[PDB]
């Protein structure tokens, strides 16, 4: 399975924040999806699920506040915040879970099925079938099982009152002086772009050797930066064309930027 | 929130154990699962009902649960096994789930390795949008520590720098950035910049000037 959360990466506080689960294919009508977030620098938190039948179960905590619903036509499973605050501010992942409540008898007992008793009692457990009406007899253990089968890749969804904005992207070149012998670094600026996050490519993903993207700092401005660097032979700058691909999904934006090397 | 220590660390070879610790409730109804998160990719379920381990996971992740407290074990640790790991447990019905609060595992012993220092000067293309930035990267150290400092001319520069905390590379060894913002006038108006990196007490500096590009 491959589950895909889409939904507004920016809300305003005190808005709903709304996401949808959908699948690459495979069928989520049978199966429990639930949702799970983590906050930087956070521990992973808990928000709820669905199951096959509809049947909704969340977080105690956040009970007051949250909605998941389905929709078998659409394969889609739906999440709602209401009451938007910073602290809300987080990676949302949709996820299909492991969830049941498992009964099982104490050592040396036998579940009332087990001993003939169809009806009453078919669900307690006896020490022997001798009597329906045993007085011996005990209730089951519950055993709450809770796994996560398949997880999303996450969605960053920020909470703030500052706009969207797209990036601006400039080249690092690569010169005559900044070069390691057989190798060159060159780069890409990814400058003043909200919210979070931007991810980067090279040459569509051709290039993948060598290639780190660096995590993001934030300006005074309230934007964010950053970089990415690929590692390339030297030899290969003046006719192997190099290109980053900039992604902020945010803004609806992709940028492709050719990054020449200098003549210095 | 399920109790774990924040960090724990072992040498490549050893072997580590990670502590869950929970109440009777979650912990001790004896379904406990375990989670890894490695920068940059999403997280993996490694362990269900205390001991069974999910596809792919090999035989040196083991878990295991005592009472109250669970504990996964990394034998025979490698590199590509730091990362964060979480346990998780239903609480009172099999909706209510609570994770804990997480263990950053690292693994000692790989080789030291000095930093290599690339300092890109203001594009023309950004100065023609009236901005400058010098971009100070630094990749391919160890262990993750470094200092960074920004000279104009020789006097130190603090107003206009950022700096990103060091992470892995995909080859296993550090690298971070950091930034000087400038107006295109005060770039024109010294002789030139520096970026210096202090890595276990020696330092790497590259220079850049308005005149040379
Ligand atoms: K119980």
């Amino acid at each position: 399975v491959q589950l895909r959360e889409s939904g507004p990466s920016l809300v305003k506080p005190s808005q709903t924040l709304s996401l949808t689960c959908t699948t690459s294919g495979f069928s989520l009508s049978d199966k429990t999806v639930g949702w799970v977030r983590q906050a930087p620098g956070r521990a992973l938190e808990w928000l709820g699920s669905i199951d096959s039948s509809g049947t909704t179960g969340y977080n105690s905590d956040l009970k007051f506040r949250l909605q998941i619903t389905k929709y078998n036509s659409e394969n889609q499973v739906s999440l709602s915040l209401i009451g938007a605050t910073t602290a809300d501010s987080a990676t949302y992942y949709c996820t299909t879970v492991h969830q049941q409540t498992r009964k099982s008898c104490p050592g040396g007992y036998t579940f009332g099925y087990d001993c003939g008793f169809h009806g009453w009692g078919s669900d307690d457990c006896y020490p022997d079938c001798s009597d329906i009406l045993n007085s011996d007899v005990v209730g089951p253990i519950d055993t709450h099982e809770f796994h996560v089968d398949a997880w999303g890749q996450g969605l960053l969804v920020t909470v703030s009152s500052a706009s969207t904005k797209g990036p601006s992207v400039f080249p690092l070149a690569p010169s005559s002086k900044s070069t390691s012998g057989g190798t060159a670094a060159l780069g890409c600026l990814v400058k003043d772009y909200f919210p979070e996050p931007v991810t980067v490519s090279w040459n569509s993903g051709a290039l993948t050797s060598g290639v780190h993207t660096f995590p993001a700092v934030l300006q005074s401005s309230g934007l964010y930066s950053l970089s990415s660097v690929v590692t390339v032979p030297s030899s290969s700058l003046g006719t192997q064309t190099y290109i980053c691909n900039v992604n902020h999904k945010p803004s609806n934006t992709k940028v492709d930027k050719k990054v020449e090397p200098k003549s210095c | 929130v399920l109790n774990q220590p924040s960090s724990v660390s072992g040498s490549l070879g050893q072997r580590v154990s990670i502590t869950c610790s929970g109440s009777s409730s979650n912990v001790g109804n004896g379904y406990v699962s375990w989670y890894q998160l490695i920068p940059g990719s999403a997280p993996r379920t490694l362990i269900y009902g205390d001991t069974s381990r999910a596809s792919g996971v090999p035989d040196r992740f083991s878990g295991s649960r005592s009472g109250n407290t669970a504990t996964l074990t990394i034998s025979s640790l490698q590199a590509e096994d730091e990362a964060d790991y979480f346990c998780a447990s239903a609480e009172d019905s099999s909706s209510n789930a609570v994770f804990g609060s997480g263990t950053t595992l690292t693994v000692l012993g790989q080789p030291k390795a000095a930093p290599s220092v690339t300092l890109f000067p203001p594009s023309s293309e950004e100065l023609q949008a009236n901005k400058a930035t010098l971009v100070c990267l630094i990749s391919d150290f160890y262990p993750g520590a470094v200092t960074v400092a920004w000279k104009a001319d020789s006097s130190p520069v603090k107003a206009g720098v950022e700096t990103t905390t060091p992470s892995k590379q995909s080859n296993n060894k550090y690298a971070a950035s950091s930034y000087l913002s400038l107006t295109p006038e005060q770039w024109k108006s010294h002789r030139s910049y520096s970026c210096q990196v202090t890595h276990e007490g020696s330092t790497v500096e590259k220079t850049v000037a308005p005149t040379e590009c």
